[PDB]
């Protein structure tokens, strides 16, 4: 444990690239998240092309082939619905982590703007505390004070 | 390959919210909240640690005591009205 | 995570279910305040 | 190239969806009254 | 202009949409005032030393 004000100094430093790495994290879900939600229609545009052509399928008299088309886009629906419900629980869940984000930041600018106010009072002390102890009062007559010391030599 | 890629899907996903606790770990004991004044915060222990070298001008090198304010507040109240009352003598 | 969440919660309790409806109750009286006078300052 | 396009979407957050509402629901108003009034000084 | 139009939904929500910055005034309108007075004490310590 350095002196309190040190401390502060180098602590606030490292919070910066703190919150910009918890920036760059949170820009990867939304990225992955609109990557799966268009995957997601990619992935449901192919399988409703199937079910277009379905429609030849029975047009030609070839019911047979319907029904092996109509089985074949149902592999597909069920990975429709197994991807349709994912994206809804990351949706919600982001917005939650970008409300603790801004407070962060609001937060962190208002705890700095007190930061420098302080440092000043503290070396006020410390040129506070010399001053005396170099010359003190002469009511008092301390002789602990440097300028007696030449005083009585 | 399809269990794979859905499994690194939520991978960064928790990852973030992750960093958020951590981060939402240090603020409030950088400084906490005023109300409580846990005095742990390093930021009130600047506070008390100012407060100390304080005394010390005060103790050390005693202040003028509380008479003294008077002793010369009550006179410069002669003084200022001294001048001002040989002014208007002085005018005329 | 869950565990860190604790922390926050408890070291410094987040306000009282109360303080909500005490925020939350007036600011129907801030909101219909403000519409109120605009009516009035309208005419 | 999507994670960039986060960055300026949320480092400067983009104007509300609501306030695309208050000047495409102003924007209105003011074609209208141009034209509104080119009518009347037209004639 | 939201009441006017006989769009008055709208301006309840305009008029929630200010609420927001209502507190974050008073939030800060407070904190400039505490430094206010506190620079001035640290101002009249210097010109003694």
């Amino acid at each position: 444990q350095e002196a309190p004000e040190d401390l502060l100094e180098r602590l606030l430093g490292e919070m910066e690239l703190e919150l910009i790495e918890l920036r760059r994290a949170l820009a990867q879900t939304i990225a992955t998240f609109k990557s799966t939600e268009r995957q997601r229609d990619a992935q449901q545009l192919i399988a409703q092309r199937w079910y277009e052509k379905a429609q030849a399928a029975l047009d030609r008299g070839n019911e047979q082939l319907a029904r092996e088309a109509l089985g074949q886009r149902q592999s597909y629906q069920s990975h429709t619905e197994a991807l349709g419900k994912s994206l809804g629980e990351q949706r919600a869940l982001v917005e939650q982590v970008r409300g603790q984000l801004q407070k962060l930041e609001r937060k962190y600018l208002e705890l700095k703007s007190q930061k420098n106010l302080y440092l000043a009072r503290l070396k006020s002390a410390i040129a506070a505390q010399k001053i005396e102890e170099i010359a003190g009062n002469l009511d008092n007559a301390s002789a602990s004070s440097l300028f007696e010391r030449i005083e009585t030599k | 390959e399809r269990k794979y890629l859905e499994l690194k899907s939520q991978k960064n996903l928790y990852l973030a919210r992750l960093k958020s606790a951590i981060a939402a770990q240090k603020i409030e004991e950088i400084a906490g909240n005023l109300d409580n004044a846990s005095a742990s915060s390093l930021f009130e222990r600047i506070e008390t640690k100012i407060l100390e070298l304080e005394a010390e001008r005060e103790l050390l090198n005693p202040p003028p005591s509380p008479l003294d304010k008077k002793f010369e507040q009550w006179e410069e109240q002669q003084a200022v009205e001294a001048t001002l009352a040989a002014m208007k003598a002085r005018r005329s």
